[PDB]
């Protein structure tokens, strides 16, 4: 019985 | 620069629609610093006064680099806004501009194009997969391709691993097949590389691409980077623990044959520590990755009696927060359910009856059932040895016989059936 998974980097970043 | 300072949207509307490049330029380099401000960047203004087509157009023009940058970065801000600022942007045609950009000659434009790209890419698979059929993976590639990448500005190459793992990033669907092959190579470089939000990113990608069915898993695995996914499992820095973790994890829900591939590497020394971690999600998904472990064949269980690790699980079942120890409920019951009547047993003798007895106290119905699922399991066990007996007393003089009797009067279906039955069956 396997268990697939279904602080990461964000998905976007603005440049101040 | 404080000539470009707090421009109003009108001032930099006025100045975009001159005939004036110059003008044009100092209007967009205000635009890109009303973009730039921390708090609430006016976006949904500038893209109501029609900028971004300015923008966009902006973008192609080589004999004035600095228009380039500005517009670039304006874009790269909006673009990291909401899904409908994002979607702007790609409206406007942004996508083949700042792929065209990306073999500029000044090296601060061509980032600024892969920043962008990232923004576009991270979006969604949708978007992710725009990108990638505008052909963004060759020229991203080939920035990368040099001998040794410590020649390369570290905000450059952050950078492009970031907006790389973005590529590697969404399912639903997952990224083309042939796009991640492409992609695969320059990943394992990077995973080696020395920079630590290199190795942090580039372990996020190898785990966006082995979350999924076996073949995914197979491509990544064949790539050989299993070893430097367990030494950077042993890293002291977080960032890079927790997606090396993640990685490994997903491997282990994989064959037999891919989950051996962590072993050989030597991934069970590490799960005294992962075991023990002081960050609540390191034990969490730790736990996770040894349940899909204990899983696997007898010899795998084996061996993750061998490295000592049953005592460990015992440790959570008895302590944790309580996510986590649903996953070593987990962990027990796949053991028990797979393993052979002397791994059982010494599961017994590690001590395993009393704290999984005292989480039948839990309200979740979920771990109830897997815990139930443990102790028939493990009576199983017994009954080929005769010693049923001796089990019974165990569960009843730790509070256990008190646990399931109870669990009759509970509310599911499952767990009543569950529960008579290990009652009427071993404890008459």
């Amino acid at each position: 019985g396997k268990r697939k998974h279904e602080g990461p980097s964000p998905v976007k970043m603005i440049k101040t | 620069n404080q000539g470009t300072v707090n421009w109003s949207v009108e001032d930099i509307v006025k100045g975009i629609n001159s005939n004036n490049l110059e003008s044009q330029l100092q209007a967009t380099q205000a635009a890109r610093k009303l973009l730039s401000r921390e708090k609430q960047p006016p976006i949904d203004n500038i893209i109501r006064a029609g900028l971004i087509p300015k923008f966009v157009s902006f973008l192609g023009k080589t004999d004035c680099s600095p228009i380039q940058f500005e517009s670039a970065w304006a874009l790269t801000n909006i673009a990291s806004g909401t899904s409908e600022q994002t979607k702007a942007v790609v409206d406007g045609g942004a996508i083949p501009a700042f792929i065209s950009l990306l073999a500029s000659p000044h090296a601060h434009i061509s980032e600024q194009a892969v920043w962008a790209l990232g923004n576009i890419a991270g979006d969604g698979s949708a978007f992710r997969d725009l990108v990638i059929k505008h052909g963004a993976i060759d020229p991203l590639l080939a920035l990368l391709a040099v001998p040794d990448l410590s020649t390369l500005a570290c905000g450059y190459l952050r950078n492009l691993t970031w907006t790389l793992s973005n590529l590697c990033r969404n399912k639903n669907p997952a990224p083309p097949l042939d796009a991640v092959e492409q992609i695969l190579p320059t990943l394992v470089r990077l995973l080696h590389h020395n920079d630590p939000e290199v190795l942090a990113d580039s372990c996020w990608a190898i785990s966006y691409l082995t979350d999924g069915p076996n073949e995914r898993i197979e491509m990544v695995v064949k790539k050989g980077v299993v070893p430097q996914l367990v030494k950077l499992l042993g890293a002291t820095e977080l960032p890079i623990v927790t997606p090396a973790l993640r990685a490994i994890g997903n491997i282990v829900t994989g064959t037999d044959e891919q989950t051996q591939k962590v072993i050989d590497a030597g991934a069970l020394a590490v799960f005294p520590s992962l075991l023990t971690n002081p960050k609540t999600n390191i034990q969490k998904e730790a736990t996770w990755t040894m349940s899909n472990i204990t899983a696997g064949r007898q010899d795998q269980i084996q061996q993750v009696v061998n490295h000592g690790l049953v005592p460990f699980l015992v440790g959570v079942l008895s302590k944790a927060d309580f996510k986590t120890q649903k996953e070593a409920a987990w962990a027990i019951t796949n053991y028990t359910s797979g393993g052979t009547v002397e791994q059982i047993v010494y599961l017994v003798h590690c001590g395993i009856i009393e704290p999984l007895m005292n989480l039948l106290s839990a309200k979740d119905t979920k771990i109830i059932q897997v815990i139930l699922d443990a102790i028939s399991n493990i009576f199983q066990a017994a009954e080929k040895l005769g010693e049923t007996e001796k089990l019974s007393i165990m569960i009843e003089e730790c509070g256990g016989l008190d646990k399931i009797e109870a669990l009759q009067r509970h509310e599911n279906e499952s767990v009543y059936k569950a529960s008579l039955n290990l009652i009427e069956k071993y404890f008459s």
